[PDB]
């Protein structure tokens, strides 16, 4: 179908974060393995790859709703140096997604486009409950305890 | 639970377009058997089979509502002569259809009815993949040309 | 193969008489499912899901004499409000559609359309133990009464 | 993240209703135990199951959302003595829930909260397609066959 | 049967006990699972479950002996804000209980109630050497390897 | 071990008492049989079987506390003619033990016999979850009738 | 270990290149997908995966060797139009891929570094034969039989 | 690929020399089994269908190099007339030919052809564990003598 042309322009910006997000995560899990934390290591790299499947979900869209889709374009990496830096700057980085998201999901609703709709409301479901949550846990269980503690759990 | 009066007659249009669509889909399907085209066929049906399940959603949440279903009106159907006027005539009409649905999930929102929204969305999302097959199948005649791609329908699988 | 005309015409009006009794079958159906009598539920929709392919078995036969399978008609639905009243209404549908399909056979044989009444009369065998089981129903409702009846379909088995 | 401040107050009275579900469905089911109804006890004891899935669901997000949820405070229960009255009394609160449930979906929309959008609209199917629907078809078949046929069933 | 009525009020007590520390072992084990301490979401949530049962238990028994449950009241509940508070506050909750049960099993000897007796005696069992014994060890391990130490554990 | 005189009394009268027991729930459940009501049959055939456990420990305890176990004397039997009466015989039958098995315990806390209170503290449970099951027949004769619940006894399963 | 500044250098821009690589890939098949022809979808797209596992070798290589991975710079994309296109640019690339690559490996057998070098090998080797074979094969296929057979073969 | 004329001859005589050996092994390994020694038989025969592995590895890498095969020109076999010197004409081969791998590993690793030269290092890890095994026999037929050695040949397993 011929979808409308602010429609996929907000699916290709939920794209270009969708795949950086995809390496951010990517070279964080690789510098967590670097680390010897295989824990981190194993669950950043699972979050790349449900970011890759966000990112084919929307090309997917993309390209059904008579849209090219953008896998050019990139935004700022933002890559720690140490656990709680790329913690936070994933944390950072989750939250501008969410935002960007329901702003999106407010347009299709505008537009009708009921069905871009789900398929963004089916990615702010994993954003929000699946690893800006997480983020938010491993966050608050430095806090408590300590950062020696939480990094030896993640070996 | 009393459901609203637009609501129901939404569905109940809604019905009348997923009755329509199962029996000009059956009918193209039966088409295609008697032309030896196996895999069309098997499409055209198991999609006769997905608007049956589509029916008998609405006709359930029409009875959940207090509302009747109308089974007895159908729309007119678009019966194709060769293979690409039926799949031109099972495009126009799901995409008919869809706009349908987005009509009645605009006013199922706005008369807070969530659960026929959602019903109505499922329905979308169905009714909009087999619009996604549709369009392959008539990029495919255009890449290949119809001769090509009829002799790929030939096999079911 | 090219048909007779006559046959041709049977089998299309048998055609939408077994079209409307999938429609009021599968109205019914989900009324009873509606009312929690789920036994009841099972027995229509299973006797719909038979309607529906006897009206594939129609279409094809049609098809391949060469005719143009009819669903675009349907005759009028009989849909009722209670439980025996739907009975009834089912009643009287398999018996005019049997009388329907006593005369097509009749005209089958009558034009050396011996596959056409072969096909005929499977579908009256089924609509003649439909029939049986609605009498043995309404039988039923005369023995125990209705409210007997009604509790012995709340479970589907 | 840090959730609508109307957001979690409604999802803190849509907590205190499941809870209040919950009691209510908890000593109907024990009362029709009681009475060798075992077929209404088993299926309201599994609704009452269900009530706390749905607290579980709400707790969890006003938790995330940074809010304290409230599993104190409690409404008035509408105990029945009869089975007819006790089934009336969870249509009635059923009825009351959906309705509540329908007005916080559309405070979540208006506030760009989409995901407890659609926790709530699992919550307002599960509301609907399968209790209220369920009491509905009890009251009809107790107006069809009768209440000691009605009751023979479900022994 | 027809209980005691001293019995019938004393069972009815220890019910609102149940009840309400059913609302605060769920609370609490949502908290732990907010901060990413699953062992001991998962071990206070299976408490909670436990209360459940002995609440369903006492509500049998109350209408069995021709009372009425009382679902509705609660106790005031006493939720903490971090670790320590939570698991004292869960300690000092099943003190009470305990004290309670000692004193309705005291009761129902001296009202010849001996079933009642038992069903109690099975309920101080639990409380006891269930969760008044964990939370003992619980708390000593805090003060043996220190809180942080005692966190990483339980994640 | 030598019991003490008045707690090998008690355990003899509830002894007497469990074999009535035994007998009434027998002929009763081979009356319920006799009528083709198999569940009743099931149900008090059970507990006959139950009883008869508990006059089998209350044997054993008599013996092991150098007691002489009277298996000659039965108490009156309550027989009844129908379902009802016979039903409301057994709870008079359960409602009696249950009194003289609460005697029984009480002697034997004050004798410091605390394992033969604990045999009788199972036989209580299980009388008195025998005189749950007999009130919520009751409940049942009183909500659905008694036709209907005779009706719910045919089939034991 | 510390890897030779002029290796990790080299390693960067096969990561730039196996990147891009992927994406243009990921764009191709699902580009294929759009247009019915599921067999060049899920070669394509096993082709990024793999391309994807290239990427992540030279990132673990990278680490390893004390550098910076350069998961942020993507070179320019050659997104064909039509299925020819498509293929003659995903050869075109594959080309420029193994050029790289065996400059690469030159430099790290200057440098002494070996194992950088089996590494770049096996890359190599699935390079040459795993899709630029392939991707000659299908173009010599376009040749014989023609486009309209060609592609009737890839539904 | 188009690849480097040196390479693509390199290989094409890599090729020749490995179908001469294939030809050479099987003569031996029939000879072998015409005498009965049927160990000799079955090490012969796999390291045949080994080099027929690496022959068909040759021709798969000068076609993708958009060369010609030649697989017309073969080499003069030596073929012994004792199991001694058929053993020794087998070790004369695999002296020259790994003095030919090495030969193009040197000229692969010049033209920047790292596949070509990985493949022709495949081959060579296989034609100097070959040349081991010769090597192995003919330390065993100095050892045990030549009867023994030969004796040991008999059974294949
Ligand atoms: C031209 C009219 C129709 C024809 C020829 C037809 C034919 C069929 C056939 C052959 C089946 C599969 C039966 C089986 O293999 O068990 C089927 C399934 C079904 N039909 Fe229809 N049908 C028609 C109309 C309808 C309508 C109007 C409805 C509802 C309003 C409906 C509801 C269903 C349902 C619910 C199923 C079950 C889905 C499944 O097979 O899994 N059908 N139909
Ligand atoms: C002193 C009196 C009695 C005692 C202590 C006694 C004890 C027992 C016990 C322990 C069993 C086996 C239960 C099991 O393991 O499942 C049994 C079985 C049985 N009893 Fe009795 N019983 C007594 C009298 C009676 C009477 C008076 C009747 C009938 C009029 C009766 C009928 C049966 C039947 C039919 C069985 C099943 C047979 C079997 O075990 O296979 N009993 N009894
Ligand atoms: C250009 C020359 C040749 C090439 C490239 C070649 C290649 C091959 C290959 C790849 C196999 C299958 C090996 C396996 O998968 O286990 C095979 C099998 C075999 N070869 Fe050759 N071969 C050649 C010449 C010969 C000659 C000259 C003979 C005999 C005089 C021979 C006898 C056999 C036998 C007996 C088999 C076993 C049949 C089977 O695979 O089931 N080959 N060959
Ligand atoms: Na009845
Ligand atoms: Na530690």
């Amino acid at each position: 179908m011929k979808g409308d042309k602010d429609v996929i322009d907000a699916l290709n910006r939920l794209l270009t974060g969708e795949l950086s997000a995809m390496d951010q995560y990517f070279v964080h899990a690789h510098m967590y393995e670097d680390w010897g934390l295989n824990e981190l290591y194993e669950r950043i790299a699972h979050e790349s790859d449900d970011e890759k499947g966000h990112a084919a979900k929307l090309v997917q869209r993309i390209l059904f709703l008579e849209g090219v889709p953008n896998v050019a374009a990139r935004e700022a990496l933002n890559i720690g140096s140490n656990v709680e830096e790329m913690l936070r700057n994933d944390l950072a980085y989750e939250y501008k997604v969410a935002d960007d998201l329901r702003k999106v999901i407010a347009l299709c609703e505008q537009k009708k486009d009921y069905q871009t709709r789900e398929i963004l409301e089916v990615l702010l479901d994993d954003t929000e409950s699946d690893h800006m949550y997480w983020l938010e846990k491993q966050l608050g269980l430095i806090d408590r305890i300590g950062l020696a503690n939480y990094l030896q759990t993640k070996m | 639970m009393k459901g609203h009066p637009k609501v129901v007659g939404q569905l109940n249009r809604v019905l009348t377009c997923e009755l329509t669509a199962i029996n000009q889909y059956f009918l193209h399907a039966r088409m295609f058997k008697h032309w030896g085209l196996e895999k069309l066929n098997h499409v055209e049906y198991k999609k006769s089979i997905e608007d049956m399940k589509h029916a008998d959603k609405l006709i359930e949440r029409v009875l959940f509502l207090e509302g009747l279903p109308n089974l007895q009106q159908l729309e007119k159907l678009r019966i194709g002569e060769h293979a690409q006027e039926m799949l031109d005539c099972d495009l126009a009409m799901v995409q008919e259809q869809l706009t349908l649905l987005r009509d009645a999930i605009t006013l199922c929102e706005a008369e807070q009815d969530y659960v026929s929204r959602d019903l109505l969305e499922d329905i979308l999302e169905d009714e909009e993949e087999h619009l996604d097959w549709l369009e392959s199948q008539r990029e495919l005649i255009g890449l290949t040309g119809i001769q090509n791609y009829l002799q790929s329908q030939i096999s079911e699988s």
